[PDB]
């Protein structure tokens, strides 16, 4: 069972976006779908449900006559077609697949949600999208990148292109007085490791489109 | 039958909670000229002769409900079918059922031709059957959520040389009465057929039938005053 | 609508300890609630479903109890991969309303953490700011004072921290101190020196311009 999340980004406040919900390992048609947002911080919030038809549609009070909940059970999707976006609709949208296959057809369609995606990340603001500077960090031993300057979050760090997950921390974005984010991640590595070894971090920020991903 | 709440009609409607063992009694009273029911999903009675199906049970000795379904709903023609279950129907397991005596054939959407099905006599020997049916209506954008017709439903039944002919409503639906209270979109419509021994039930339909999964099984004669 | 009045905010336990969540509901849900668990930065796990079964794969050392308005989430014996924000959730009504959350966090001993020091990149003195970076690594408990001097002064306001959460093993926490200077500031002072103040470190790791 798998729920992907997709199309959230940087968008104006009052403007349109949608989300799209890839399912697949499941009969999609025959279960209810959930939308539960989070903005960094703060806890779950239930957004909408839709049942396993487009017939029966339910909106929490915050959103509703501004969002619309969709899905297509040939292509296994679910969708959620935000409008007139407030910058309190800046939030991490999870997907959520209901575990009852309740055909209600009424009410009470929803239950306990098994199935959560990784989620999308929205951030409803007027700023400049800005591409991250990336600076090494010079070195059992201890080396790093250091990401400075960028705007929004998130920002993806991998270290040996996804083969070095051990000892790794990277650290949350602290917001800087001048309104862009600031990261480290660091990797802790033996002495034996500086010959022979190339260490290498993969610095990438989809919204400023500013990969190109450098060896420390 | 020791059991609470339910009234005599919506046992006979083989509504949640409301299945039960039936016993045998060689006298009747009739206490309700206009059978009520307090429980199951929103119905227009009036459209059919419904309200006199249970008066009609009371007249049989011994009556009893199908064990198995007379047919299995998933697969009839007109593509696959859901199995329908509401809130107005509360299922004491789960916050939604539906009538142990039909099913709701709601299709996975595209108008359809339509479609046949004869009904066999699974009761026993001699037991005359009773078989439930209906059909469900909906406002027009409902419909097409539910079904691939905004249009008007034909419906026709033939058992025992009686055909009868049915056609859906859309809009302006009747206030909720005799149900379980929660408010809904759409309406039920329920009629009846009585299969004789041996033969068969013939039931054409069209976008929002209400398929039958448990019949009467009913014999002997009961003095009614 | 209904409010999930979930408790406590944030607890914390040492290994094997009883951890217990409770959650009230304003109105009657009956049974309609359940419990998640939040892997940090990843999904959540449905735990616990209809307040009291026990969902494919978790562990018997959790368990769900109540009804009406009042229920209960227990971990009989406490655990260090248990780091994790819970939430409740009633799905009895057609709005659904999930509680407030309780962050948990493991009770330890006291870890001292190694601290390495990285002067300003080469690429980025091409900018013309600095950003010195002192690393507080693997430490319980989450407390650390951590002071800059350059050249033997007291800097204040200069810098930003940021922490890792309790990692699901060995439960300790990672502190990141980021000085930034203009180069004007950076190249008019020569020793830079990182403070740090804990229950297992006074410790120092100091660095010369470029040597
Ligand atoms: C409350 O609703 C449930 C759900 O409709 C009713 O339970 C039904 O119980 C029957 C008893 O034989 C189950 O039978 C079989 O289960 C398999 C596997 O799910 C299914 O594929 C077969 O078609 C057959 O129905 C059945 O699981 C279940 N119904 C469904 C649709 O799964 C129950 O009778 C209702 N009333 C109560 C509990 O008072
Ligand atoms: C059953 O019918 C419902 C319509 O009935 C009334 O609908 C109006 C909604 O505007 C409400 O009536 C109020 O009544 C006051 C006097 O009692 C008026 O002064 C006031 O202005 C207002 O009109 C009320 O909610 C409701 N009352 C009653 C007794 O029904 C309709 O809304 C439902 O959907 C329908 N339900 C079904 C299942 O068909």
């Amino acid at each position: 069972v798998q729920l992907v999340e997709s199309g959230g980004g940087l968008v104006q406040p009052g403007r349109s976006l949608r989300l799209s919900c890839a399912a697949s390992g499941f009969t999609f048609d025959d279960f209810t779908m959930h939308w539960v947002r989070q903005v960094p911080g703060k806890g779950l919030e239930w957004i909408s449900s839709i049942n396993w038809k487009g017939n029966a549609l339910d909106y929490a009070g915050s959103v509703r006559g501004r969002f619309a909940i969709s899905r297509d059970n040939a292509k296994n999707s679910l969708y959620l077609q935000m409008n007139s976006l407030r910058v309190e609709d800046t939030a991490l949208y999870y997907c959520a697949k209901d575990f009852r296959s309740s055909s209600s057809m009424d009410y009470f369609y929803y239950y306990g949600m098994g199935v959560w995606g990784q989620g999308t990340t929205v951030i409803v603001s007027g700023a400049s999208t800005k591409g991250p500077s990336v600076f090494p960090l010079a070195p059992t031993a201890a080396l790093g990148c250091l990401v400075k300057d960028y705007f929004p979050e998130p920002v993806t760090v991998s270290w040996n292109s996804g083969a070095l997950t051990s000892g790794v921390h990277t650290f949350p974005a602290v917001l800087q007085s001048s309104g862009l984010y600031s990261l480290s991640s660091v990797v802790t590595v033996p002495s034996s490791s500086l010959g022979t070894q190339t260490y290498i971090c993969n610095v990438n920020h989809k919204p400023s489109n500013t990969k190109v991903d450098k060896r420390v | 039958p020791n059991c609470l709440n339910c009234t005599d009609l919506d046992v006979a409607l083989g509504r949640p909670m409301c299945m039960g063992t039936i016993p045998s009694a060689k006298a009747s009273i009739l206490h309700e000229v206009r059978p009520v029911t307090s429980g199951c999903f929103p119905i227009m009675h009036d459209r059919t002769k419904i309200r006199q199906l249970p008066n009609l049970l009371r007249g049989y000795e011994n009556i009893r409900l199908s064990t198995h379904n007379v047919i299995n709903a998933e697969r009839a023609p007109g593509g696959p079918y859901r199995l329908g279950t509401s809130g107005s129907c509360p299922n004491v397991t789960s916050r939604n059922g539906f009538f142990a005596t039909m099913a709701w054939a709601v299709p996975r959407k595209t108008a359809t031709n339509p479609l046949t099905v004869e009904v066999p006599y699974i009761c026993t020997k001699g037991e005359d059957q009773i078989t439930v049916w209906g059909f469900h209506s909906d406002d027009k954008t409902q419909m097409k959520n539910l079904y691939g017709d905004s249009n008007p439903q034909k419906f026709t039944s033939s058992a025992n040389g009686v055909t009868t002919h049915y056609v859906s409503q859309i809009g302006d639906f009747p206030n909720q009465t005799e149900d379980g209270g929660l408010p809904q979109s759409g309406r039920i419509v329920v009629d009846y057929m009585v299969q004789k021994p041996g033969k068969t039930g013939t039931i054409v339909y069209q976008r929002g039938v209400l398929l039958p999964q448990k019949v009467w099984c009913a014999s002997g004669r009961s003095k009614v005053i | 609508d209904i409010q999930m009045t979930q408790s406590p905010s944030s607890l914390s336990a040492s290994v094997g300890d009883r951890v217990t969540i409770t959650c009230q509901a304003s109105q009657d849900i009956r049974q309609c609630l359940n419990w998640y668990q939040q892997k940090p930065g990843k999904p959540p796990k449905l735990l616990i479903y209809d307040a009291s079964t026990l969902e494919t794969g978790v562990p018997s050392r959790f368990s769900g109890r109540g009804s009406g308005t009042h229920f209960t989430f227990t971990i009989s014996s406490l655990q260090a991969e248990d780091v994790a924000t819970y939430y409740c959730q009633q799905f009895a009504n057609v709005p659904l309303a999930f509680g407030g959350g309780t962050k948990v966090e493991i009770k330890r001993t006291v870890a001292a953490p190694s601290v390495f020091i990285f002067p300003p990149s080469d690429e980025q003195l091409k900018s013309g700011t600095a950003s010195v970076v002192c690393l507080l690594n693997n430490f319980y408990p989450r407390e650390a004072k951590v002071q800059w001097k350059v050249d033997n002064a007291l800097q204040s306001g200069n810098s930003q921290e940021s922490v890792t959460e309790q990692d699901s093993k060995d439960s300790t926490y990672s502190l990141s101190s980021t000085l930034t200077l203009s180069k004007a500031d950076y190249e008019k002072h020569k020793v830079y020196a990182c403070e740090v103040t804990h229950q297992g470190l006074p410790v120092t790791k100091s660095f010369n311009r470029g040597e």
